[PDB]
RNA sequence: GUAGCGAAAGACGGGUGAGAAUCCCGUCCACCGAUUGACUAAGGUUUCCAGAGGAAGGCUCGUCCGCUCUGGGUUAGUCGGGUCCUAAGCUGAGGCCGACAGGCGUAGGCGAUGGAUAACAGGUUGAUAUUCCUGUACCACCUAUAAUCGUUUUAAUCGAUGGGGGGACGCAGUAGGAUAGGCGAAGCGUGCGAUUGGAUUGCACGUCUAAGCAGUAAGGCUGAGUAUUAGGCAAAUCCGGUACUCGUUAAGGCUGAGCUGUGAUGGGGAGAAGACAUUGUGUCUUCGAGUCGUUGAUUUCACACUGCCGAGAAAAGCCUCUAGAUAGAAAAUAGGUGCCCGUACCGCAAACCGACACAGGUAGUCAAGAUGAGAAUUCUAAGGUGAGCGAGCGAACUCUCGUUAAGGAACUCGGCAAAAUGACCCCGUAACUUCGGGAGAAGGGGUGCUCUUUAGGGUUAACGCCCAGAAGAGCCGCAGUGAAUAGGCCCAAGCGACUGUUUAUCAAAAACACAGGUCUCUGCUAAACCGUAAGGUGAUGUAUAGGGGCUGACGCCUGCCCGG
RNA sequence: CUACCCUUGGUCAGGUUGAAGUUCAGGUAACACUGAAUGGAGGACCGAACCGACUUACGUUGAAAAGUGAGCGGAUGAAC
């Protein structure tokens, strides 16, 4: 049957990723809670 | 430039076989356009070209005993002599 | 006229049209023409604020000539045109330098006839005059209601109001629901009633022709929850169990007025209805 | 030492090995065949290809890959994207609003799922190919090369920051025209059968591109010329309304147009071994093998045409006409030159989403013969696969399947399940109705094969070529749409008018919608709704309109009470 | 994932009925009714692909945290 999360890279891109993070306030304040737990990735 | 955007020959068996004829097969930097390899190889070896072709290799993954990681990615190119010839070994 | 369909499908059972037969060209004009994207009843915020907005054709926008502007130039009606627009049909004019614009058609209005617009215009059918140099009694259409901006009222199909009596500077004019205003005189107008005047009485049919025009379905309150409505709940079918029936934003909806206290044109309607 | 080992047909011989129901080769058999086939997206990311050991991995072994090593392996002016264009949206200098954070919004930006744009044939690897090689082309840019236009105003050129046109668009249906593919035949080739016969005999075959020369099958055309000018923020020599000459001819004047013949190509390839002393005779340097002729025809012409109402993007590329500007060009040749990103492999699945080598899910394209209306059904070609670790023997019971004497709903909550009906042709068909229907009502009959024949569809040339025109005369069987696939019907009541929608995962309904009614609000910065506001929807609408409530096709109707 | 919506694309074997309209003629004559040709409408009919999910059997430490088999509804539209 169709599951939910059916795949697509622009898609994954668009909603999470970098320029998407840094362009709202609550955004960079997720990529300096993950910079200060001292995750690898950022996103 | 010029000479730090010719890094390596390459020598395979298919490598070979293009040198049978008169091309031949270099690692070359990753950022540099085909132009610019053109340019080099004429530079260098002192040789006409005729043409030349490019294309990237990604990165690929490896072990080695509970270390895993990546190589390099590599631009290869390879060109077609029009008159000359370049002894490598 | 109206046709009257055959009974071949129980959707078309009782369903009429019109034949269309004003129409005299139905193919507009390529430069007078808009793109009109739908926006199904949401706004800015893309919410829906109001409901039974949906998805029909694809139509169009044919732009009009509302306030006639162009003076004193006599221009030749082209052709009668429908419009997915609105429920009048539309006429192409041509002026006499070149310059097309649609406009509205009133009734009787010929292929070949002339129109044009200003103080110096006579009175017939499609002409457009200040309210000023316009006899009592006739009946208008497209009616201005700021000198310049153009019309605004009575322009759908079969719509006229009529010419009553001069104040200083404004005039008593009756409007088609019945209530009498007052219009400043300089304000234009175009002479004679909007014409397919039969649009009223084609019955629909079936339930899908209705979404063709991008209406959706409408659920009635008595039949939905009480977290949903005023009107919900209830074992069984229930009757309206309060005081007054009730808006699903929960006001009284069956007689209180709603028009606010205190608008500047209170003192410009002498007599209202509806 | 229990349950389970995840749908499906395998058998034998050889080989290899320390060891084989398992791996490889062979032969036979079988399965899918509108797909378990072949491509292209998304997604995944080295699983792709060779070697060699697999200590684990696989519902075995290794004596494979999805562990190790590299040996590796992805090649573009033309394919798909960017150096183009815009939609929905998302952002947005100045601006507006807002305790803050921030929201909205103007020109403008960004943004394909759409528009625009130049390549085909053959060869070749273990692994890529419209990319490499060979041939033949096409498209751009730059520099030289020459005759031509020569107030540089104008002038073919330049050329708007300018204009007009185009690009540029629904749904149904029909009639054609071509062509792809399939089809029979002596044009031409191969072979002559072992079990009885026959030898017109079993077959097979006929080729081939983009580009460029010629013409072309049909399509649209108030179809070709003169003067003027409230306008096209000004120039136009171009765009519109009229007043006229052949006028409604479509000659052929024009634009656009499927396709056909020549050359591309006496090259490639060819049903061919006729060419070897060899490349393990497989392979090839040499040397040719036909380019006939019917039959009937999807996709394209083209949303062309006709009809209809619900009235069917934009912008650039492009074509015109100009100010203006300069000399001034261009063109046709010869040269150069043509960047970046993707490209391996799986891909309706063992590589994607599903914890799994999971009976699920997953957009598009192509799709041969028989039978038929058909893409249905059954068998089959091509191509794929024998199922993927499980396999060898032979009760109760459970599950799938088939048969059943006599009886025929006696079963049971209930004819639940099964059985029965079914295709085509011909005859016939009620009540009731909104005149449409009901209706495939019910109910009857027929169907194989051979020969005459008078004759149809004609294959028509005509009986011959198949179905038959359908009529006679025969033959066989228990049975003739001999398989498979293909409506059970009638009478009577409830509810709901109808098609539609609904509780993803116990409820598909009489519940919701609906077309119609009716009431009520709303005169436009409308009411209503979202928001703190700005903004916004309503609506680029205007009382024949818009919002809310109740009712629910149609027909006949809809009584009393205004004290609360 | 799912519910609505917006923009831009795609898909739907085959059969059957035969609306508005046109046109000729049995009864035909004040053509005129109703017979025949034409025409191709429809939230039409039967039925594959596709979409659903009514009955049933099987599954229920399932092959599967909703499936399979056989039947079944829709199938040019308020479709997918």
């Amino acid at each position: 049957v169709k599951r939910t999360y059916q795949p697509n890279k622009r898609k994954h891109s668009k909603v999470h990723g970098f320029r998407k993070r840094m362009s709202t306030k609550n955004g960079r304040k997720v990529l300096a809670r993950r910079r200060r737990k001292g995750r690898k990735v950022l996103s | 430039e010029a000479r730090d955007i010719l890094k390596r020959p390459v020598i395979t068996e298919k490598s070979s076989e293009a040198m049978a004829e008169d091309k031949y097969t270099f690692d070359v930097d990753t950022r540099v356009n085909k132009t610019q390899v053109k340019m080099a190889v004429e530079e260098i070896f002192n040789v006409k070209v005729a043409s030349v072709n490019i294309m990237n290799y990604k990165p690929k993954k490896k072990r080695m005993g509970r270390y895993q990681g990546y190589t390099n990615k590599r631009r290869k190119a390879i060109v077609t002599l029009k008159e000359g010839s370049i002894d490598l070994f | 006229a109206i046709k009257k369909y055959k009974p071949i499908t129980n959707g078309r059972r009782n369903m009429t049209s019109l034949d269309f037969a004003e129409i005299t060209k139905t193919t507009p004009e390529k430069s007078l023409l808009k793109p009109l994207p739908k926006k199904a009843g949401r706004n800015n915020q893309g919410k829906l604020t109001v409901r039974h907005h949906g998805g029909g054709h694809k139509r169009q926008y044919r732009v009009i000539d509302f306030k006639r502007n162009k003076d004193g130039i006599n221009a030749k009606v082209d052709s009668i045109q429908y419009d997915p627009n609105r429920s009048a049909n539309i006429a192409l004019v041509v002026y006499a330098d070149g310059e097309k614009r649609y406009i509205i058609a009133p009734k009787g209005l010929e292929v070949g006839q002339i129109v044009e617009s200003g103080a110096e215009a006579d009175i017939k059918v499609g002409n457009a005059l200040p309210l000023q140099n316009i006899p009592v009694g006739t009946v208008v259409h497209n009616i201005e209601l700021k000198p310049g901006k153009g019309g605004q009222i009575a322009r759908s199909a079969g719509a006229s109001a009529q010419v009553l009596g001069k104040e200083g500077k404004y005039v008593l004019i009756r409007l088609r629901s019945g209530e009498v205003r007052m219009i400043l005189s300089t304000c234009r107008a175009t002479i004679g009633q909007v014409g397919n005047l039969q649009h009223e009485l084609v019955n629909v049919g079936k339930a899908g022709r209705s979404r063709w025009k991008g209406i959706r379905p409408t659920v009635r309150g008595s039949v939905m929850n009480p977290n949903d409505h005023p009107h919900g709940g209830g074992e069984g079918r229930a009757p309206i169990g309060r005081p007054s029936p009730m808006s699903p934003w929960g006001k009284p909806t069956l007689g209180k007025k709603t028009r606010r206290g205190k608008k500047s044109s209170d003192k410009l309607i002498v007599r209202g209805r509806k």
